[PDB]
């Protein structure tokens, strides 16, 4: 039903940045668009486009799970800006920027 | 050592020719384009031959460890099964230094060859072992 | 007396606070064009080896 597009795979890691590899030649990834990165068979490591480069390389900043990023990691496209949920129900919330609330003790923008 | 037929497209231009398609990176193009050029002219459009001698290398480097770079690709009892141009560009590598892009050749190299023969592939991974019915469904 | 301390200070940081914009403007310019030589490639370099 639903396959996942993937562009390449990681190449580098500095800190809160990478640089992709692209897989093929003919792909094409957006500009400011979110990508995904495989950290692992179950959780993903959202990204952003920042840079596109003549050798296809992107630039990409990272903003979840920075430090399960590695080498080789599978890189996955959305194809889509990145976005919020939002609506009157997050009041009286603490988020994350990407949405996630931060304990304590359908739309999209 | 090497032929001269190498030789002229060696030291002549290449890159700027028409291929099958347009590749992304940067020196390791050539790398891929030079392979392209090679089994083109010469050896009558058999591509399969430089796609077994990556193979090969593969059972090679094994063998040799991964300090294969420091040792000439033309003299060497272990590379005689090679293709003369496969050493060639192995080579021009070595002399580049960049001998750690070679897995971002072949993944080049197998693209122009599967446009040119026009075949994509496509990578399945079923289990420690596979299973009939589930093949017939994949 | 105590003018002139005060001018000579003055004068003093005045000077040293030039000194070190300059020094300052330098630095960004060389980093700009240090970091434009990271991204301009390397070529070929194809010539015979054997």
């Amino acid at each position: 039903l639903e396959a996942k597009q993937k562009i390449g795979f990681v190449h580098g890691i500095d800190g809160t940045i990478a640089t992709i590899a692209p897989a093929a030649s003919k792909v094409t990834v957006p500009y400011n668009t979110v990508l995904e990165i495989a950290v692992s068979a179950t959780n993903i490591a959202n990204a952003l486009v920042f840079n596109l480069e003549k050798d296809g390389s992107i630039g990409v900043i990272l903003l979840d799970n920075i430090s399960e990023v590695r080498s080789g990691q599978d890189v996955y496209a959305t194809g889509s800006l990145l976005k919020i949920p939002v609506g009157f129900h997050m009041l009286g919330k603490i988020i994350n920027p990407l949405g996630k609330e931060i304990p304590t003790g359908t739309k999209l923008g | 050592v090497p032929s001269p037929k190498y030789i002229e497209i060696y030291q002549s231009d290449f890159s700027r020719n028409a291929y099958p398609l347009e590749l992304l990176g940067g020196s390791h193009v050539d790398f891929a384009k030079l392979l392209y050029s090679f089994a083109d002219q010469v050896e009558n459009k058999k591509f399969e031959v430089y796609v077994e001698d990556f193979k090969k290398l593969d059972s090679i480097i094994a063998e040799k460890g991964p300090f294969w770079a420091e040792e000439k690709i033309f003299q060497s009892p272990t590379f005689q099964g090679l293709s003369e141009g496969f050493k060639f560009i192995l080579g021009w590598i070595q002399s580049e230094g960049a001998i750690d892009r070679l897995e971002n050749v072949r993944l080049a190299y197998k693209e122009l060859v599967n446009e040119a023969r026009k075949e994509t592939t496509a990578t399945v991974i079923v289990a420690k072992e596979p299973s009939g019915n589930d093949l017939a469904e994949i | 007396g105590n003018i002139t301390g005060l001018m000579q200070l003055a004068d003093y940081t005045y000077n040293k606070t030039r000194k070190e914009l300059i020094t300052a403007e330098l630095l960004e310019i060389i980093g700009t064009m240090t970091a434009m030589h990271a991204g301009k490639k390397v070529g070929l370099k194809k010539t015979e080896f054997w």
